[PDB]
């Protein structure tokens, strides 16, 4: 039970935590880059859209940029962030 | 259209 904390790769064990400010689950990280949990992964991890954290394994990652100031991630226009699919460990 | 893959 040792977790990655940045530069996340497929196969990494990660801690998925609730981020109230961004109203989403994210990967716990020491980097300022946000790694949001992809909404598709919530059922697999027995989470809902609360459990404060769960351990998971990264399955897929996609790099995104906010094109609108009003967005589901509550990030500024132009923010680059990741969406990560994960499964329970 | 809120975000796009880069």
């Amino acid at each position: 039970e040792k977790i990655a904390i940045r530069d996340f790769q497929v196969g990494d064990l990660v801690l998925i935590i609730l981020d109230e400010r961004h109203d989403n689950y994210v990967l716990f990280t020491v980097s300022p880059t946000l790694y949001f949990l992809h909404s598709e992964s919530l059922p697999a991890l027995d989470l809902k859209p609360r459990r404060p954290w769960v351990l998971g394994k990264v399955m897929e990652k996609e790099y995104c940029q906010a094109k609108k100031a009003q967005n589901r991630f509550k990030v500024p226009l132009g923010t680059k962030f990741y969406r990560v699919k994960a499964v329970s460990w | 259209s809120e975000f796009e893959v880069v």
